[PDB]
């Protein structure tokens, strides 16, 4: 039962790390995090051995500050939909908008958890396009800030943790032995060529 | 207005816990699904698939010719060609197939396997060849009397090309499947005398696998 | 002969069809397999963009869908011996040959080579499918081999395989092929030094949308 | 008495909830609707 | 009914204490603890009472400070499966894996509970086995850091209480009467060998 | 949305309670039983 | 006789099946039993080993799965007097006399007293069974007395007692046997001073699997 796909990917890893430092001069405060799932090489391994996916995720903020104490202070995170202009600043009206969910939570509070659907164009998504417009599938952003109003002087550090769920996968390939160069191309070494089965002494044993 | 009392493991963060968040889009209804064809729905559906095994991995070997076992007619009328393990989940000639990388993922494995051969040779060339399986305990053997007494089948190049060798129960020494010149590699006049042994090998339905766990091939 | 039927479907209809100059077996010009080859690969909703009737309908409308009937014949003496693996590849992305991770350094293959056309185009090192991705489990494809002692001919019938029910045959190669010669050739002195590939192929089932005059 | 566990989630306030409110007035009931001409349902209808 | 096995077993009682100092130049920051219920004498005794047992676990992380205040602090707890490696240091990648599954929890929220089932590749759990492979049978492990970003310069001391349940035991033997020499091992004394019954005056008597 | 009150008791930990824990590893099944030879049940089976 | 049946479960079948030779009656030599004796006991599924056709088809199999019927005879005269204590023990592990806390500095028993072998072994500590078990409550197991005024003989029908199914004849004793001494042996001057004591066991229902040539 623990080989099927839904096993095989609903577990709830480690997607992305998101700074903040909300300090004087460099008042940026707010940090966006375009979301993709090719972060870890470990996700992508396990994503490119297929060529169709579809699937929802739940995703789940868990803030903490530099040295690790929590206070308690509200904190706004708000999903950017795919075509929506991302925030500018900490306090730019993007930050107002009703089209633009959002979640209110202090950093004493258990850490915050959405879930976002299915939402490409096409009827899945797919990892390699052979052709011109890499392709036009995208999940959004998760802007987020610290909700106050006079300046906050602390640096947090959130975790965005994503659980796969309703995993469904079409036309399967082969899984990528060589290492990886790039993000968004599937770019090997032309030289140093690793092989995939370690070297031994003969061919008449059983090393 | 129900009373209620608050028990240990509140607050907390489960990663495997299957429990339902909020939606985030309400209403929003994504795109309808159509019939792409070619779905997957358990991994045991790509560990039935028959995969070229390296298992020539020496070194002084270039990329593509470490996927094939020379044969020629310099050798000797009784003489070892072949040999490698059973497991799997080992490093070896097993780390190339597709077995061997998804049986990475999981850390038990049980069930059988299949070995199978193919020759590439010229069509006037024959010649007998005994593949020999030989189960866990004692090594690998060192005469091809002591292979025919273990398992064996014995494959000619006249009419059969491609030999099939099923390999039962095997788990987390593991077996070992040795390759022996029979009797010779005749070939006319006119023809190189000098060709090639595709080895392929995938699992069986009775291979299951259990317990998840991340695997060591990236970095 | 054996037909692999790809992946258990049957290519069919879901615009106009032709069903007349279109369904016609094109013929490509065959490749001269030697002892040193490497591969070949060709990108099909491409290869036939510029031969008759095909390729117009094909460059002067919009939307496009069709599957496909392959016959890949490799006739050799019987002294002549190796092997071929013949394979389909739903989207072959070619993949770029450095060791640079800067955006704009990093190199990326040309128009030419992703799109190779009616001629074809080899590969550069066939064991990692100039893909990063290692040929020794490439069996996961729809595939047949052509062993030059037991036969000399392969088919492969692949249906439509795409997210989008309609697009662009241009811009989007949906599939490519793959020969390979994963056993060499080998002959003795006096014998034809090179052996030659013909690949046909019939447009089942096509449909086209939106012709811009 | 039943025994309960808080999950992730908690204390947050997610904009797009379709979660109740308490209602200012009970009881009160409003001024009952009339046949006021021109209803719009969809924005279907405006792009028609 | 409170003689049955399951009432015999099922109570939590107290298995492990784990430190943690999560200091400077020692920046161990995590603690891992291989589980094993053969810690303190008691259980052991009674575990040692039958030859097969078949159970459940339930984990309760009951974390502390060094004086006892409790201040709000993000505690990653981390169960390692038999047969995965172990974090080597704080802030290794055996931390963010997928497989290894994590309990986030502050200081200030009650104690942490997880549940581990039957996981041995044998039908049941073996303590004596008279052969050549102590036998194979392991639970996993339990590794605890504390997540921050900046390093925490508090000393924790955590109790870990287990409580058995669904248990099923085969094959009866007697309770051992002599110590205890080692853990793996059922090494007694060859001298001093301490009686079964505390000696009395003479026979005729009934001290 | 249902209206709820938290009684003493709220966030204890009772050695004795009978309370379910999370799972840990969801789904995954135990390797099945066999009749091993010598099931205890009571321990009044021992002082017999 | 009086048959004990080891928790009342007949050995049973569940690989190959001699039931021929190997089903017969293999006697082995009988133990000398003194007045300052201690006790014996015997590792089961390796004291048969080395002796013929069962010690041939364990050796050169892989998997193995029996019970036994075991028979212990002590014949002694009218006049002598005495018991003794025969008791079968799954997963009889011996331990290691010594005073030691340290991993590579306490004592372990050696190759010779795990597995005994056909000629059994002696104990040092009967008290404690060498297990730091008191054998007071070592009637918890199948097991008889052999009371020399009232019988002879002594017999136990032993099933499979295991966790796994199938587990290798070599390399882990299943379970062992027991016979201790508990009343001493006394008799008058100008008797025999030594009893035998004989042993007879049959494996019922073998099961051999995976043979290596």
């Amino acid at each position: 039962l623990e080989t099927t796909i839904n096993h095989f990917f609903s577990r709830s890893g480690l997607v992305g790390v998101v700074n903040l430092t909300d300090g004087g001069t460099d008042t940026t405060g707010y940090a966006t995090w375009d979301i993709d799932i090719m972060g870890f090489v470990q996700l992508r391994r396990k994503c490119e051995m297929f060529t169709y996916m579809r699937f929802n995720a739940e995703f789940t903020f868990v803030t903490t500050t530099k040295n690790g104490e929590a206070r308690p202070y509200m904190l706004q995170y708000m999903y950017v939909p795919p075509g929506a202009p991302k925030p500018t600043g900490r306090d730019a009206f993007q930050w107002q908008t009703a089209t633009n969910p959002s979640v209110f939570v202090k950093l004493t509070d258990p850490p915050a958890q959405v879930s976002v659907p299915f939402m490409s164009p096409a009827s899945a998504y797919q990892w390699f396009y052979d052709g011109y417009p890499c392709p036009n599938n995208m999940m959004g952003t998760f802007a987020v800030r610290v909700v106050s109003r006079e300046a906050s002087q602390l640096k947090l550090q959130t975790r965005v943790y994503m659980k796969l769920k309703h995993v469904r996968a079409w036309v399967p390939r082969p899984i990528r032995s060589q290492p990886y160069l790039l993000k968004n191309f599937p770019n090997y070494d032309s030289s140093k060529i690793t092989n995939s089965a370690r070297d031994r002494s003969s061919i008449k044993q059983a090393n | 207005g129900i009373p209620a009392e608050l028990r240990p493991g509140t607050n907390q963060f489960l990663t495997t816990d299957d429990d339902t968040a909020a939606p985030i889009l309400p209403g929003f209804t994504p795109t309808p699904t159509i019939h792409i064809p070619g779905e997957v729905h358990s991994l045991l559906e790509l560990c039935r698939v028959e995969t070229i095994l390296e298992v020539n991995n020496t070194t002084e070997a270039t990329g593509l010719t470490r996927l094939l076992i020379p044969v020629s007619s310099q050798n000797k009328a009784d003489e070892l060609c072949a040999a490698f393990m059973v497991d799997p989940g080992r490093i070896g000639p097993w780390q190339s197939t597709l077995v061997g990388q998804i049986c990475r993922y999981y850390t038990q494995w049980s069930g059988s396997l299949k070995v199978t051969f193919m020759f590439t040779g010229s069509f006037m060339a024959t010649g007998k060849m005994l593949v020999a399986y030989s189960p866990p305990g004692s090594a690998q053997p060192a005469n091809r009397e002591t292979a025919m007494l273990g398992t064996h089948v014995i494959w000619d190049f006249g009419l059969q090309s491609s030999v099939s060798l099923v390999i039962p129960w095997i788990s987390n020494t593991a077996g070992v499947v040795t390759l022996w010149y029979q009797t010779n590699y005749v070939v006319p006049p006119e023809t190189p005398g000098e060709a090639y042994i595709i080895a392929m090998g995938a699992a069986q339905d009775n291979f299951t696998l259990k317990i998840c766990k991340d695997t060591d091939e990236v970095t | 002969a054996n037909i692999v039927l790809a992946y258990g479907e049957w290519p069919e209809y879901c615009p106009t069809r032709p069903d007349v100059s279109v369904n016609r077996f094109y013929t490509l010009d065959s490749k001269m397999w030697q002892e040193n080859s490497t591969g070949w690969y060709w990108k099909f909703p491409d290869v036939l963009n510029k031969t008759g009737v095909f390729g117009q309908n094909a460059q002067f409308h919009y939307l496009y869908r069709s599957g496909f009937c392959l016959h890949v014949q490799c006739n050799a003496s019987k002294f002549h011996q190796g092997a071929l693996l013949v394979a389909v590849i739903p989207e072959f992305v070619i993949a770029g040959r450095g060791s640079n991770t800067k955006p704009n350094e990093a190199p990326h293959p040309g128009f030419t080579t992703t799109f190779p056309g009616t001629t074809g185009a080899t590969f550069h090192d066939p064991y990692v499918l100039d893909s990063g991705v290692p040929l020794s489990q490439a069996l996961i494809y729809p595939h047949q081999w052509i062993n030059l002692r037991t036969n000399n001919c392969a088919t492969v019938i692949v249906p439509y395989i795409n997210a989008v029910p309609f697009d662009s045959a241009i811009n989007h190669s949906n599939f490519g092929l793959i020969v390979i010669p994963v056993s060499p050739l080998k002959y003795s002195s006096g014998a034809t030094t090179a052996i030659p590939i013909t690949i046909t192929i019939a447009p089942l089932n096509s449909e086209f949308g939106g012709l811009r005059q």
